[PDB]
Parts: C-alpha cells; sequence; structure tokens
C-alpha cells in the first residue's frame, strides 16, 4: 500500500505555482523540493510521532 | 418535458457556444411552457371523445376516454360464468386494446405537436446557422491551442456544406414576400379569377385569408413576415446582465457552457452506442492512447 | 418534530400514479384539496357568505 | 469601479499592438504604474 | 406435424385457448386498481 | 473575340469579376451532380432515344451538368413520345415515379376540361417535391416547401410549382451547347409557336396506343396544345433541370458583363494613378 | 429518515406523478432528443463579399467597425470614423 | 440459461428479444438459434460483447 | 506553402504594385484582390477564388517547380475551384498549402509577424533604423522608461 | 410604433446628408467636416 | 485490471464461426439437422474440420 | 468512443452501404484488435514510439506515400524499439533517459546492440521532428549565420549550397544505410554523415536538421536510382524553424 510519490510533488508544486503562493514562480518548486531531499537521509524518515509533527500545545525547538 | 428538454439545451447551448449570446432564463423555460400547453390543449379536446376497445368475439366491450379513464362495461351473460379471476383478465385485456387504440392517436397527435415546436424554434436555429459567420469543423479533427489541425485520411471523404447563398444575401423574407407576390399574380389574372369563385378558392380565401378576419374573431388578422433573430448580429441576455451585475453574467455564462458541454457529451455516447452495435468498437476500452497520450 | 421513513410516501405514490380522470378539470380543480366536511369548514370559515 | 483601475488583458493587448499595428499608431499600456505591477499579487497579502 | 405449429401462431382467440391476452403494462399497474374503476363506471352491464 | 462564349468561358471570366456568383453556381453544380434522383430520371429519359448504351447516356449525363450539352430539339420531343410510350404500356413503373394528377371524383362540376379533370383522368404532370429536386439553399428550403404545398394543396398556379420554358438545339443548327451571342441557335416550345410537337406526336408510330390510354386523353386535347405545351416544358423541367439553369446564368452574364468592367477599370486606373503619382 | 418538517418540498413532485396521465406523459414517435453532427458546415466569406451582402436586408456597411466579422476591421468606414480610432490611441 | 426445449416447453422471460436485436445478427449471426433451440448457458464474456 | 512560394517570388517589389499589375484595366477591381490578398497573408485564410485565379496565372511555374518531382500517392499542391466552398479544411488541406483547418486570425499574425521577414513600415530613415536595430536589439523595449 | 417612424426618417435624412451632401447620387467616404458635425434643419423645421 | 483472455466465454471466436456456419440462415429445425449430420461425417484431414 | 475504436480504424459516418458479410467480418477483426491489443499491453518495454505532431494518415506532402513513411513508423523504426527495449532491460542501463544510454553505450562492442538500437531510435525521432508537413522558409537569423559560412557573394546563397552540400554528402554516403545531418560543431555548421547505429549526440555534436539515407526510405517511391530526387523533395517538406530554435539555444 505504498504508491509512488511523483505524482504527489508535480501535484504539490502545481498547486501552489497555480495558487498564487509564492511573489517568485520558482521558490515554491524549489523549496518543497529541497526540504524532502534533506529529510532524506533522516533514521525513520516518512513516520512522525503524533503530537509533534502538527501544531499542538508542547512543540520542538 | 424530455425530447424538447433536450433540443432546447441543444439550442441555448449553441448559441452561446457559437456566437457570445445568452438566451434568458425567462425566454428558455417559456418554450418549454408553450410545448406543455401545446400538449394540454390536446388533452383538453382529446377527452370530449371516447375509444371502443373490445375482447372475444364481441363479448367483452369497453368504453375509454383515449387519456386511459374507463368509462362503460359491456358484458355478454356467457362471461358472467367464468371465474371472478378470468373475468378480471378478459375486461382488463379488453381495456389494454382501448388503451391501444387511444394511444395511437394520442401519439399522432403528438408528432403533430413535436413539428409545431420544431417550427417554433426555426427562427432562433436558423438564426445562428445561416449567418456570414457560422462554421464548424470535423469532429475527428485535432484541436491545439493556435486553432484546429487537418484530418489526413481520405481527401475525397471531407466535403464543406454551404447553407447559404455566397453572393448577396437571400433571406427567408424574401422568400415569403415572394409567395404573397406569386398569391396576388395568380388571384389578379384572369383563370386566377375563375378560379376565385370555385370552391377550391373560397376554402384558400378561408383558411389564408388574414386580412378578412372579422374584427374580435380569433386568430392572426394580418399575414406575417418570417422572424428574424439573426444571432451574432443581436445581443440578448448578456449586455442587460453584463451591465447590471457581474456576478450573474458569469453564472449564466457559466450555465450555457455546463449545458452545451452535456449535450456535446450525449452525442458522444450515441455515437459510442452506434458504433459498438455495428461492430466497429469493442465493448471496453482497447485502445488507451487515444485519451492516455494527451 | 416526527421522523419518517424512506419509503413513507409509497401508498400515496403509487395512489397518484395510478390515478385517472375523466376530462382535466377533474384533474386540477381547487378543490380536490377537501374530503369531509371538516375540510370545507376549514377552508371557508373566512367568508361569512359561503 | 475597481475593474478599469487595473488594466487586465494588458500583456496580451501590448502584444497585440506591438506585433500587428505600426508605431506611429499605437497605444502600450505600462504595467509598472498599474495597481498590482500589473499582476496578481501574492496569495496572502491583498487583502482578497 | 406440421399444422399445428401454423396454428401456434395465430393471436390468442378464448375460444380455442381460453386464455386472455397477457398485454403486459397495464397488468402491471391497473391489475388491482380494478374493481375501482370498474365501480367507479357504475358496475358492468350484462347484455346478451 | 470578346462576343462569343461558351459556359466554361464565362464561368472563368465571371470567376475574376463575381466571386460569390461563381461560387454559387459551382456549389449548386456540385450539388446536382450528388443527387441520385435527377440522374435517374435523366438517365431513364433519354435512354429510349439512343436505345443503347448507358455508357453514352451516362457520359451524356455528366456532359450535360455543366452545359457542354444540350438536347437537340428533335431528340427531345422523340424523348417525351418515348415517355408516354413507356409510362402508358406499364403504368406500374411510371406513374410510381413520374406523377400525374388524378382526378377526384368526389368532386363534379359542370364544365368541358373540369369534367375531364374529374373522373379517372391525369390533371397535370407533377414537379418533384423540393427535397429530392434541384438545389435549393438552406436558408430558404422551408418556407420554399411550405410554399410549393400551400400552393399545390389549393391548386394555386405560380411561382416555384409552374415550370418555366427550356429552350433546345434548333433542327438546322449541330451546336452541341448554349452560346451568348446566338438566340437562334436555341428554340422554346411556346403555346402559340409549336416546334411540331403535334405533327411530330400524330405522324408517330406510337399515336394509337396513347390515343387508347383514357387517362392522357385530357393531357392531349384540353385546352388544346396549351394542355400538351404545359406537359412538355414541365416533362424536361422536372427531367433536366438545369438547361433553365444554365440558361439564367448566360442570360444573368451577359446582362451584367459591362457595368462590372466599368467598375473594373475605373478603380484599376484609380489605383494606377493613384501610383504613379 | 425524512423530517416531518421537509416533506413540503416533495409535494411538486407528487404532484406531477399525479398529472401525468395521457398527452403529458407522451414523447414524440421517432425522436429522442439526441441529433448527432453528421457533415460539416462553414458560411465563411472572403471579405470583399461580405462587404457587400447585407445592403438590401439593413444599410449598406454593415461590417464596418466589427472586428470579430471582418478580418479588414477598417473597410467600408468613412474617413472621420476612421480617425476617432487614433484619437483615442493618442 | 434461456432453456425449455429441454423440459418440453418455450423459453420465457423475454431474453428472445435481445437474442433477436438486429445487432446480435450482426456480430454472431446463428447464436440466436444456438441458444433458443439447444439449452446452452451464456456468460459474462458473451453478454458484454 | 501557397504563402511561402509567393513571398518568395514577389521577393521586395510593392504589393500596391503587383495588384495593379496583375491585373489590366479590365480584369477585377483591385479593391477586391487587395483585401483578399490582405486577409490571406496575414490573418491568415483560404484565398477566394478570385486570389486562387490570379495567383494561379501568376505562380504556376513555381507551384509546378514545387510538384516536379512528387511520387505517386503523396499530396500535391492545385488551386483548383472546381467544387463551390473555400475551407481548407475541405480540400484536405491540398489546396493552399495549409496544415490545418483553422487558425484563428490574431494567433496567426502574431506567427507570422514574429517572422522577421513580415515587412515593418520603416517611416524613419532607413539606414538608421536598421543601425538602431542592430546596436539596441530589440532589447530597447525591455526598458519602459 | 411612431417612435420608430421618426426615429428611421430622421437617419435615413441624416445618413443622405453625410454620405452624399450635394445630391450628385454617388456614395462619399470623405465627408466635409460640415456634413459630419452640422445638425439637420428639419428637426429645427418641426419645432417650428 | 481487465484481458479478453480472463473473461469467462462460450463462443470463443472459432465456436463463433462454427455456430454461422451450423445454425445462421436455416428455415427450418430439419435443415438444421441434415446440415449437421452432413457436418459430423469430415474427417479429421480435412481443411474445413 | 475514443477509446473503444481500435487503433487503425477511423470513425466515421453510416453510409448504410455494408451488406451484412462485411459487417460481421469487420466485429471479427476488431475481437481480433482487441486480442492483440491486450498483448501489446504487457508487452510495452520502457522506451516507446513518439506521437506524431502532424497526421500521417495521407502521405507526408510533396515527400511521402501513406504507405512510405508507414513502413519506417510502424516496422522498421517499431522494431529498433523493440530491440531496444529488449537489450536495456537487465543491464545497469534501465529506465535511464534516452540519452545516458546513448551516451553511456557509445564506442563499444558487447553493449554494441543496445547502443545501435538507442541511435537508431533517436535518429528516427528527430527525423520526424524534422519534417514539417508543406514546408516552411528558412527564417531571417539562421540565413545569416548560414550566410557567413557558406555564402558565396549572392543572396541567401547559403540555402541553396546548403540544400546542395546536403545532397552531395548523401550521394557520397554509398552504404545507403545511415543518417546525413546537418549539425552545430559549437564552433561551426557542417553537414556529417553517420553511419547506421550511430547519432550526432554520440559525437557529441548539436543536431539542427535529419535526413533518412536509409535506402528502406526512398525505396517504394523514388526507386533504386531515384535519391536525388528524394532529397530534393525532402528541401520541400523539412522544418527550418526547428533547426533555427535548436541553433540560437547552442548559442545563447
Ligand atoms: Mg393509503
Amino acid at each position: 500500500g505504498a504508491a509512488t510519490r511523483l505524482a504527489g510533488i508535480s501535484a504539490a508544486a502545481d498547486v501552489m505555482r497555480r495558487m498564487g503562493l509564492t511573489r517568485r514562480p520558482m521558490s515554491s518548486y524549489f523549496e518543497l523540493y529541497q526540504r524532502i531531499v534533506e529529510r532524506s537521509e533522516a533514521m525513520t524518515p516518512w513516520g512522525f510521532p503524533p503530537l509533534f509533527q502538527f501544531e499542538e500545545r508542547l512543540s520542538l525547538e | 418535458m424530455e425530447v424538447y428538454r433536450r433540443i432546447t439545451e441543444r439550442v441555448r447551448g449553441a448559441l452561446w457556444a457559437h456566437h457570445g449570446r445568452l438566451m434568458s432564463e425567462r425566454q428558455f423555460h417559456r418554450i418549454l411552457a408553450f410545448v406543455y400547453n401545446n400538449k394540454y390543449e390536446y388533452q383538453i379536446r382529446f377527452d370530449r371523445m371516447e375509444v371502443v376497445g373490445r375482447e372475444w368475439g364481441g363479448r367483452v366491450e369497453v368504453v375509454t376516454t383515449p387519456a386511459g379513464f374507463l368509462k362503460r362495461v359491456r358484458v355478454n351473460p356467457c362471461v358472467e360464468d367464468l371465474t371472478l379471476y378470468q373475468q378480471q383478465q378478459l375486461i382488463l385485456s379488453a381495456y389494454a386494446n382501448a388503451c391501444a387504440d387511444g394511444r395511437k392517436l394520442m401519439e399522432q397527435a403528438e408528432m403533430n405537436i413535436y413539428k409545431q415546436f420544431l417550427k417554433d424554434l426555426k427562427p432562433i436555429v436558423m438564426g445562428i446557422r445561416d449567418n456570414p459567420e457560422f462554421y464548424t469543423v470535423s469532429e475527428n479533427s485535432i484541436e491545439t491551442i493556435g486553432g484546429v489541425l487537418q484530418t489526413g485520411d481520405s481527401n475525397n471523404l471531407c466535403h464543406t456544406h454551404r447553407t447559404i447563398p455566397a453572393a448577396k444575401a437571400r433571406q427567408p423574407a424574401d422568400e415569403v414576400r415572394a409567395r404573397q407576390e406569386w398569391e396576388q399574380k395568380w388571384i389578379n389574372s384572369p383563370r386566377g379569377q375563375s378560379w376565385a369563385l370555385t370552391l377550391r378558392g373560397k376554402t384558400y380565401f378561408a383558411l389564408h385569408g388574414p386580412q378578412y378576419r372579422p374584427r374580435g374573431a380569433p386568430g392572426a388578422k394580418k399575414e406575417t413576415l418570417p422572424l428574424d433573430i439573426p444571432a451574432p448580429y443581436t445581443a440578448m441576455d448578456e449586455k442587460r446582465l453584463l451591465k447590471k451585475n457581474w456576478m450573474a453574467y458569469l453564472d449564466n455564462k457559466h450555465v450555457a457552457e455546463v449545458m452545451w458541454t452535456r449535450v456535446k457529451i450525449a452525442d458522444r455516447e450515441k455515437r459510442q452506442r452506434l458504433l459498438q452495435e455495428t461492430g466497429r468498437a469493442w465493448h471496453r476500452p482497447i485502445n488507451e492512447e487515444a485519451i492516455n497520450r494527451w | 418534530i416526527t421522523f419518517y421513513s424512506d419509503r413513507f410516501l409509497f401508498r400515496d405514490l403509487v395512489n397518484r400514479r395510478e390515478a385517472s380522470y375523466a376530462n382535466v378539470w377533474e384533474m386540477d380543480d381547487p378543490y380536490r384539496f377537501l374530503q369531509t366536511e371538516q375540510d370545507y369548514e376549514d377552508y371557508w370559515g373566512d367568508n361569512y357568505d359561503v | 469601479s475597481w475593474w478599469e483601475p487595473l488594466g487586465y488583458g494588458w500583456e496580451q493587448h501590448n502584444e497585440e499592438q506591438k506585433a500587428l499595428c505600426d508605431v506611429t499608431e499605437q497605444r502600450l499600456i505600462d504595467g509598472s504604474n498599474l495597481p498590482f505591477g500589473g499582476k496578481l499579487p501574492p496569495f496572502g497579502t491583498s487583502y482578497g | 406435424d406440421d399444422s399445428d405449429i401454423l396454428r401456434l401462431r395465430a393471436p390468442l382467440t378464448y375460444d380455442m385457448d381460453s386464455t386472455a391476452a397477457l398485454h403486459v403494462p397495464t397488468h402491471c399497474g391497473k391489475a388491482s386498481r380494478l374493481a375501482g374503476m370498474l365501480q367507479d363506471a357504475g358496475g358492468v352491464q350484462v347484455l346478451d | 473575340q470578346n462576343e462569343d462564349k461558351m459556359v466554361v468561358h464565362v464561368l472563368e471570366e465571371l470567376s475574376l469579376r463575381n466571386d460569390g456568383l461563381v461560387m454559387d453556381i459551382q456549389y449548386a453544380i456540385r450539388e446536382n451532380k450528388k443527387n441520385r434522383r435527377l440522374r435517374w430520371e435523366f438517365v431513364t429519359t433519354l435512354l429510349p432515344v439512343f436505345g443503347g448504351n448507358e455508357a453514352k447516356v451516362e457520359q451524356l449525363y455528366s456532359d450535360y451538368c455543366d452545359g457542354k450539352y444540350v438536347p437537340n430539339i428533335t431528340v427531345a420531343v422523340e424523348a417525351f413520345i418515348a415517355f408516354l410510350h413507356n409510362a402508358t404500356q406499364h403504368p406500374e413503373t411510371y406513374s410510381a415515379s413520374d406523377y400525374f394528377d388524378i382526378d377526384d371524383g368526389k368532386s363534379s362540376t359542370a364544365s368541358g376540361t373540369g369534367d375531364q379533370p374529374s373522373a379517372g383522368q391525369y390533371t397535370t404532370l407533377k414537379l418533384l417535391d423540393p427535397l429530392e429536386g434541384p438545389f435549393v439553399f438552406d436558408n430558404v428550403k422551408v418556407e420554399y416547401i411550405q410554399t410549393v404545398e400551400r400552393f399545390r394543396r389549393h391548386g394555386i398556379r405560380a411561382g416555384p410549382v409552374m415550370a418555366p420554358a427550356t429552350g433546345f438545339i434548333a433542327a438546322n443548327c449541330k451546336s452541341l451547347n448554349y452560346f451568348t451571342r446566338r438566340q437562334e441557335e436555341v428554340v422554346y416550345v411556346t403555346n402559340d409557336s409549336d416546334q411540331g410537337l403535334r405533327r411530330s406526336l400524330e405522324n408517330s408510330a406510337y399515336h394509337k396506343t396513347i390515343a387508347a390510354n383514357p387517362a392522357l386523353q385530357y393531357l392531349l386535347k384540353a385546352r388544346r396544345g396549351a394542355a400538351l405545351v404545359e406537359t412538355f416544358n414541365r416533362f424536361f423541367y422536372r427531367t433536366m433541370p438545369m438547361l433553365n439553369f444554365y440558361q439564367n446564368v448566360l442570360k444573368h452574364y451577359s446582362e451584367t458583363i459591362q457595368p462590372l468592367r466599368q467598375a473594373a477599370k475605373s478603380s484599376t486606373r484609380g489605383l494606377a494613378r493613384a501610383l504613379e503619382s | 429518515k425524512v423530517p416531518h418538517s421537509l416533506i413540503y418540498n416533495i409535494y411538486p413532485y407528487l404532484e406531477e406523478i399525479r398529472r401525468r396521465k395521457g398527452m403529458m406523459a407522451m414523447h414524440p414517435p421517432g425522436k429522442d432528443g439526441l441529433l448527432m453532427p453528421d457533415r460539416v458546415v462553414d458560411n465563411r466569406l472572403p471579405d470583399h463579399l461580405k462587404r457587400g451582402y447585407y445592403d438590401d436586408v439593413y444599410w449598406k456597411d454593415f461590417f464596418a467597425g466589427s472586428d470579430e466579422h471582418l478580418n479588414e476591421p477598417r473597410m467600408g468606414l468613412r474617413g472621420d470614423e476612421m480617425r476617432r480610432r487614433l484619437e483615442e490611441a493618442q | 440459461i434461456f432453456d425449455g426445449p429441454n423440459v418440453g416447453i418455450t423459453p420465457y422471460g423475454g431474453m428472445t428479444r435481445l437474442l433477436a436485436r438486429p445487432e446480435t445478427s450482426l456480430k454472431y449471426p446463428g447464436l440466436a438459434e444456438f441458444v433458443v433451440l439447444t439449452g446452452a448457458s451464456l456468460f459474462a464474456g458473451d453478454a458484454l460483447r | 506553402a501557397l504563402g511561402r512560394l509567393f513571398s518568395e517570388k514577389l521577393g521586395d517589389r510593392d504589393v500596391h504594385q503587383w495588384a495593379v499589375e496583375s491585373c489590366a484595366d479590365g480584369e477585377a477591381d483591385v479593391r477586391q484582390l487587395l483585401l483578399s490578398l490582405h486577409e490571406w497573408r496575414e490573418r491568415g485564410r483560404p484565398p477566394s477564388l478570385l486570389l486562387a485565379n490570379v495567383l494561379s496565372k501568376y505562380l504556376e511555374e513555381e507551384i509546378a517547380a514545387f510538384n516536379k518531382g512528387i511520387p505517386e500517392n503523396a499530396p500535391k499542391l492545385q488551386l483548383e475551384t472546381s467544387d463551390g466552398t473555400l475551407a481548407h479544411s475541405g480540400s484536405g488541406g491540398s489546396r493552399s498549402g495549409t496544415m490545418w483547418a483553422d487558425v484563428d486570425p490574431t494567433t496567426f499574425a502574431l506567427h507570422q509577424a514574429s517572422q522577421s521577414t513580415r515587412s515593418t513600415r520603416c517611416d524613419e530613415p532607413f539606414i538608421l533604423h536598421l543601425v538602431k536595430r542592430a546596436k539596441l536589439g530589440e532589447c530597447v523595449t525591455n526598458f519602459t522608461d | 410604433e411612431g417612435s420608430l417612424e421618426y426615429f428611421e426618417s430622421q437617419y435615413r435624412s441624416a445618413e443622405r446628408a453625410v454620405y452624399d451632401e450635394e445630391g450628385r447620387g454617388v456614395r462619399n467616404y470623405w465627408p466635409s467636416r460640415d456634413a459630419v458635425e452640422g445638425i439637420a434643419q428639419e428637426e429645427e423645421n418641426d419645432a417650428q | 485490471s481487465h484481458s479478453s483472455a480472463m473473461e469467462r466465454a462460450a463462443i470463443t471466436p472459432t465456436r463463433a464461426r462454427w455456430v454461422e456456419d451450423a445454425f445462421a440462415d436455416q428455415p427450418s429445425v430439419n435443415d438444421i439437422m441434415r446440415t449437421l449430420t452432413e457436418i459430423e461425417q469430415l474427417p479429421f484431414q480435412s481443411t474445413h474440420n | 468512443y475514443h477509446a473503444y475504436v481500435p487503433k487503425g480504424a477511423s470513425v466515421q459516418m453510416g453510409e448504410t452501404f455494408m451488406p451484412s458479410n462485411i459487417a460481421t467480418a469487420v466485429f471479427r477483426e476488431t475481437e481480433a484488435a482487441a486480442a492483440r491489443a491486450d498483448k501489446t499491453k504487457e508487452e510495452t518495454g520502457f522506451f516507446s514510439q513518439p506521437r506524431l505532431n502532424y497526421p500521417v494518415s495521407s502521405g507526408i506532402p510533396a515527400l511521402f506515400s501513406k504507405d512510405q513513411f508507414d513502413m519506417q513508423y510502424s516496422l522498421f523504426h517499431r522494431d529498433v524499439v523493440e530491440t531496444l527495449n529488449r537489450h536495456t532491460l537487465g543491464t545497469p542501463l534501465e529506465g535511464h533517459n534516452l540519452e545516458t544510454v546513448i551516451r553511456k553505450t557509445s564506442f563499444d562492442a558487447t553493449q554494441a546492440v543496445a547502443h545501435t538500437a538507442a541511435s537508431e531510435h533517436f535518429n528516427y525521432c528527430f527525423f520526424y521532428k524534422s519534417l514539417r508537413p508543406w514546408g516552411t522558409a528558412p527564417p531571417p537569423r539562421l540565413r545569416e549565420a548560414l550566410q557567413l559560412q557558406y555564402g558565396t557573394n549572392g543572396s541567401a546563397d547559403a540555402m541553396d549550397e546548403v540544400r546542395r552540400i546536403v545532397w552531395v554528402t548523401a550521394a557520397s554516403h554509398q552504404e545507403r544505410c545511415g543518417w546525413v545531418y546537418l549539425v552545430w560543431s559549437g564552433v561551426h555548421f557542417d553537414v556529417v554523415e553517420f553511419p547506421h547505429g550511430s547519432c550526432p549526440i554520440a559525437s557529441d555534436l548539436i543536431p539542427l536538421l535529419a535526413l533518412n539515407v536509409h535506402e528502406s526510405a526512398y525505396i517504394l517511391d523514388y526507386g533504386t536510382s531515384g535519391l536525388k530526387q528524394y532529397v530534393e523533395n525532402y528541401f520541400k517538406a523539412c522544418n527550418w524553424p526547428l533547426a533555427e530554435r535548436y541553433y540560437l539555444m547552442a548559442i545563447g
């Protein structure tokens, strides 16, 4: 049950481009790509603790 | 109702597809309403008469208005001896035969209705395709951002038809005026004189003189030139909306677009079915490059 | 606050689908809303005439 | 009254005029002066 | 024998087969309504 | 020589001075060539005169279509006759395809012509319905139809129901086509002046077998030749529509040609002195 | 379940269930309502044709300042109207 | 299974129409008689085709 | 293909001049074929049979030369109006050299005008115009000032 | 009815005033400044 | 997910051919029976088997 | 309905000219077509033939019949792709660009199969992209660059000179197996001839125009001796503005 991640990234860059999210066009795609490539090297990279994953009372530094 | 609504939407959608005209919702529903009332009138007059179906021999007679309302039942005393079940089935099948006859009449009447309706759409429909700018391309011709591509195959097979005379315009109005010129020409001539004293003549003047209708008598009192609604040359509902509020403009625009799309999809379905029936098309997609490769 | 079942309308629905009418006036007259006398009493209470 | 201040189709119409018209008669619309810089503002910034 | 299969093509009468025609819609709806319609017509009339 | 023209010469000259007119003649020619009906009528009308190969008849059809052929008046008349014969001997095919108006015996009044119009006779030769006929544009085709019907129904004779009088090639002239300058090659069969249709009829080998049919007797004797003239023209209008088509073309050409030359020279010289200046 | 308060909305539906008998339940014989395209129609013209086209129907110079309907927008225009154009251009 | 001349009766159930559509005569000429005379089963594939 | 055959043969010389040439005093109205030529070259359209007849009897040697080597079953280039309509989706695209059924006028015009061969008016002094075009480039309009 | 009549009348007059002012009989696309901006004396005559 | 191999089919194409040689356009059951009878006698080496 | 209609046939109007026999034959063909479509769907490898930007249902104008071009597209080329796929799977070259297959199999035996196939696939692709159906007139900037090199004191002499030199190079290739290119060395233009199983990318040039000098290409139409006529026609049908924009991108 793990699909391939290309459609997802081309989509998520597409949205930020068609939404007006960034003043300069590339920034959307670059940031989204970069942030993934850095996490690729991390132990258990694609899983996250449920509490620290997002906005919650206590957070990470 | 249905057959009519399909065609009316065909007209509305085509109206905005080809030229930038929108038909007022008011208008669109009033067309339909007229078909409806037509049918209603036909019902009014259809209930004044009766249809007789009959079962076994003439033993079982059923008298019923074409709408299917049951009026009288005559029965041989022979039936009285059967069973309640068979009595029931017998009268029931007589009733069915009545409904058959009535429904035959009715369907003739309906064909009549459809014809009047078409005739009434004709100034609009023709109104869109009889313009100096109206055109179509073959459906199988690829379409790209700039314009439409040539379909390659069988350079004989593609013939462009033209509705309009290319030299100076001859409109339907001119043709009706021609008709009344020949009417008066025939009338005013000898041998058109003696014909106007015949029964044929007075029949003709009965039906087709409006000018002779006494004041207050029903029907048109002049002869009317055919309606002219040239589509690209007449602003309809988009002009009022574009002045008043942009939001309603965008929404009516939207509707016309959606209807057009829907119509086109239906035409694709009928096409597909017709293609499977003759066995040129399979029952599941076998060619996915015709879809996925864009 | 009554909550009807989904098919609640079925009886009436087959009664309507199967109705037949001698002429069209009978089909839709203004007063087919009314059967018992109670109805005739509530529909005209206002005109002291009728 | 908010539609005219932003020349809407300006880059297109500029293109049309520059390509198909003589330089003697053409009216060219400049985007720098136009309200947002002739562009669509970045998402959250424009109050809507 | 052939003449008998010739016979089968003849439509249903009630004198040979003792059975009414099937016509299926109108048996669908009006089968349970029949007593109603009939007694609204004031019952049948037994003639001779 | 700038005087005598053929039809092709006219279309290729006019091709320069009227765009739309030529576009219309040519579209129409295409649509008439597409018809199965007008072809079937041409073929099965001229078949008996040659009596021969359908190759020559079909060739004559295609050539007829361009104006490159008009039938000779002799051939015309004996085609008329041939038709009357083939219609009377076996009526089944030619009363179910070539139409006659049948007498209504539920209508009876006292007159010489009207009574032979009332009982067991052929009243008139019928033209093709507007769908199966010669080309008309789809603008007006509806009104055209309505008019044709409203007229035939109530027995009005005028407009589209009446047949135009068609010309043919004279006996002494060997010419194949219509010419713009030469009017004496083209012959009309009129009521008053006749081409010998009677004298060709009575002296024909088919006269007694045609005099047998009770239904055609009115179409022979009614107004006298005014029944037999009308019958004639009507036939070749319903069979070979395009003789009149091209006729009206060349008529129109010879009419409007010189005004267009005036215009042409005037505007051309306009940009000419405007150019050198 | 359906709330008692909301049932009135079904009434028009239920209404013309009842009113559909005969002649209003009728659909035209032979006619579906879906008419597929078959041929290809184009009535478009070269401009010198559609210059003098409508002049016995409407006024002369029917297509004058019309840009979509003409490939040449300026034809037929009398001078000062042509001037209006460049005048708002500068 | 549209059968029943095998039980000595004529087939019932309306499928006869489907079998006699000009379409079926087109795609599978002779199939109609095959199934009506011989009681023989049809399956998903053939119902689809 | 017809477009560039023409634009090649005509070459430099005046459009109007050629249009007074191709018409002797009696041939056709210059206004008409001028109109149709304008609508055919830019705003790419099917040529009116007027313009097609003129062009046919003008370009006949270049068309005969473009048609000279072709194999049997391959598309030729022919101007014939024998059939009524002008829509070049009708001919097979074999009437002019067009590959398209229809191209909307504005886009076509931007395209062929993006081709520098399309002739700019240059009411300026010629050499000065060309020098400016070389030194400043087309990037002179990069600046809004 | 009767607005339209008047309206159309004055159009006809105004146009045969612009397109040829001198009644020579041929259509002129290069009219004088006075025939273009000049008012109908008919309207005046009608007030009178 | 689909293929022609995978749908359940009684009339798979040779079967269609056979059927239309047998039952197509035969105006009785008797014709059908002597047609069949004539077919069962074909050798194993005949082209048409 | 497009999906359901098989790959080859066209969807058109009923004239009702069909006898029942051929009407059944058609459905049979369609059935088999569905079958072979099902097997082609799994036989599909990594690489695939290019979509053609122009309709070839009739021939490519002034150049090819339907059968010539289609014998290239749907016979030799489609084969080349079969081989390429067969030999790029099971190897370190699985699932990379056309390039990095062309480029990393260069100049060597034992990958010779893969390289030949790949470079062939490219040559064909670029060939189709090199033909514009009614032909184009070569654009001013390219005309200028070409003049500075080939032009000897004549107007756009560079064009007839290039279209001459190409003919020459084509006739000077004896094998009748291969490709003639107009390419940009990076310092100058020139016309090269590549043998079968070699491409401009392996030799790191930048290609502008491709010409197919395989005999299979002109044999159905121009015959055995008809190469000159062939090339001459190719210039009626070639695509210049492509070569131009590629040239300008190479420059910057
Ligand atoms: Mg109840």
